[PDB]
């Protein structure tokens, strides 16, 4: 048996749906990502058999805004990804930290960074 | 009747390049939509260093640029944002601006638009012992320009006070708009960026206020993608806040996007679904329009 | 009398010196740096001497803006707009953190950021 | 000596235009460097589609590139990462290795470079078969390759254990290291970034314990200006963490720096400045906080 051969997956609507609403508005949210912090609040809020699986779908998720960033990060036209690049990079790699913490609940961004961590 | 549809770029930050401008002409051709408003806050030569005369390559580019517009049946607005530096009393600067304009005439676009948003409210001491208020000014020199250019069928205006906030003591009782919406020609179109800068929502209420002291349908400037203010958000929704109600009671819709062109599809796409569905004075959905938006650009991907 | 030209301050070096303060290095924070954290810290822990700082610290918040403002101005905007998301982004987090100061004695960032601040 | 000490293009995200590389190659010589690693992550043709041949104009700008390295005296080496998808084993996947490098070969490239970072240790059931390990797939095929090009003068290797943090089960007792050590050829120089990926401090002692289980000194893929992983991040601060004493004890140093071009003259000034101070010596005379002070300021006159 050979190494197969390395496929791009081309970017699916579900991707563009999930960046529209990870990347919505000024004074909104998208439902997908609004949904997405619901969720990672109230799973890190508790320690039933539920979490377990709510907890599951959630790293699923995560994946999707991975795996969004891959499909994307291997089109043909580069012009559209490279213009967006810094905004989807940072989001592939909070989710991915986000996705990891809620796996261990079951067993950074500069010094403009750390004083936006300080005002409530 | 006549609407000015379209995309305005008016943003701080790196402008966009001849061959970006070029395919927001197709895309903007292709949604149904008119108009396209020149504001590029950097261009040293609209907002800083206005007086400067264009390179002779800066002129061959636009000009390129102007023709392109026609191509793509596109309105082509050629602003200019004077009121930093500019002594409204002076007529060697009033005719510096008037050499300014013509040559941008020379190139092929018929449209323009005077800017005097984000600038100091103070006339200096010159402007102060000439004019009255510093509408007075403004107005003076904006009619002027109006009149010089020969009345053009597009000529844009954009105030200081360009928002509800803005206004003091408020929009139904501000002096400034008062003389703007009194001595501004009624050929001579007024930008609105709604109720607040980054409007969340713009009420027909909202409208109905500033359209009574402005004395006409104001043409909306909107911020709603606008991305300048934190190169650390970007704005992929649709086109939200504004009803369709608007449509018969405003002159126009120019969106101020993202700074990053090829992040604005959505937000262009979702504003023509917005004005197709109520042209003629629930027609829109947000949460449909802009899956209509991101089944076309899916395509662009490949 | 006239309506005085438009001139634009060149960049300093003493403004390299905070730049490069604010952007130092992965695992260390520039001087300058590091000193306005410090301040901002304990200026949050006591609200009733403490005034006499809070304008010192409101006085290199100015700095950082001017910085910018400088940065901007400049003939060469090649460099600018290589760094125009920091620089933008420093000067934007100064603003509010100084206007924040300006509150206590008075008596944003995306969902990306979002989710890094439920975190530890 | 033969030193290398440059920049690495080797970043992911939106890679650099041959205008700014052009541009880079001045200011690397002015600074009195001499070497260039193209390896940016993207570019298809560079690691994911590596097979795939470069077109007409792809073709064209990059020999207007090489012919710029050598008119600014500066030593530019292809890397080429196709660790992805490579079958070992399979020989028609060798010559078409042979057949890319002979294209870039064809546009004036003389030094050439094999990367096997980022990619799982894990191999195929026909490279199972074929060899006895990783470590003897990878040097089989970057031997096979050095060979071929008929054994060039600057031929570089970038292991999948490349830090300290990285190597199974530790730095010395690594058996993946250790077949690299003794079966891959003399003349082929390889890359190390440190104890960590981003290291702090690369101590002279973790030096000589790499270089001794590895049979060599190795080439320095300095990753500590680099700011891909932090997108909100940028490094400004001078060359700091990195001994003097490293210098007569490493091949060379290549610096894979910020993504955004312009922000990289701080950290490739104090990287000249750095090895310029003790690079004679066989075997302080660097101050960072000095040598920034210089940078800032010979920086300053791009403003204006
Ligand atoms: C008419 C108008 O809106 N002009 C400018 C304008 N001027 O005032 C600001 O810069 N305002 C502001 C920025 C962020 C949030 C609220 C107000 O609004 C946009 C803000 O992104 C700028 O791009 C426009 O150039
Ligand atoms: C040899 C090397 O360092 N290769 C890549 C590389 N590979 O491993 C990682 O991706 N490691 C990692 C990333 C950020 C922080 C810590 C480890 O590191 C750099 C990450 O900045 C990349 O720019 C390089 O392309």
């Amino acid at each position: 048996m050979e190494k197969p051969l390395y496929t791009a997956e081309p970017v699916t609507l579900e991707d563009l749906q999930l960046l529209a609403d990870l990347f919505y508005l000024p004074y909104e949210h998208g439902p997908k990502g609004a949904q997405m912090l619901r969720e990672f609040q109230w799973l890190r809020a508790n320690s039933i058999e539920e979490w377990r699986s709510r907890a599951a779908k959630f790293e699923e998720m995560c994946g999707l805004v991975m795996g969004m960033f891959t499909r994307l990060s291997n089109c043909a036209n580069r012009t559209i990804l490279y213009d967006m690049y810094s905004y989807v990079w940072d989001i592939k790699s909070i989710m991915s930290m986000v996705k990891s913490f809620v796996q261990w609940l079951g067993c950074r961004g500069g010094l403009a960074g750390e004083f936006q961590r300080l005002l409530p | 009747r006549r609407f000015l549809c379209g995309v305005v770029e008016g943003f701080y930050g790196r402008p966009w390049v001849m061959e970006q401008r070029k395919e927001l002409f197709r895309r903007l051709q292709k949604w149904e939509l008119n108009t396209y408003l020149y504001a590029p806050k950097d261009d040293y030569k609209h907002r800083m260093f206005w007086r400067e005369m264009y390179s002779v390559e800066e002129a061959e580019q636009l000009m390129t640029l102007i023709s392109a517009a026609r191509e793509y049946e596109i309105e082509f607005i050629y602003a200019i944002s004077p009121g930093l530096d500019i002594t409204f009393s002076n007529p060697k600067e009033v005719s510096t601006l008037k050499r300014k304009l013509d040559q941008v005439s020379q190139f092929g676009c018929r449209s323009f638009a005077l800017l005097f948003d984000d600038i100091d409210h103070n006339m200096c001491a010159a402007d102060k012992e000439v004019f009255s208020s510093f509408a007075h000014a403004q107005v003076s020199i904006t009619n002027e320009i109006y009149q010089y250019l020969g009345e053009p069928e597009t000529f844009l205006f954009c105030p200081t006070e360009y928002c509800g906030t803005f206004c003091y003591p408020n929009v139904s009782q501000s002096p400034y708009l008062r003389t703007v919406g009194e001595k501004l020609l009624p050929g001579i179109e007024v930008l609105w960026t709604g109720p607040k800068v980054v409007s969340k929502e713009i009420p027909v209420e909202s409208i109905e206020e500033v359209s009574k002291i402005i004395k006409r349908a104001p043409v909306i400037w909107d911020n709603i993608h606008a991305n300048d203010y934190d190169q650390k958000r970007l704005f992929l929704g649709p086109y939200k806040g504004r009803s369709t109600e608007l449509i018969p009671r405003l002159k126009g819709v120019l969106t101020n996007p993202n700074c990053e062109f090829e992040a604005n599809y959505v937000a262009i796409h979702t504003l023509a679904t917005w004005y197709k569905s109520n042209m003629n004075g629930v027609l829109y959905s947000p949460q449909m329009a802009l899956k209509l938006a991101l089944t076309e650009w899916l395509q662009e991907f490949g």
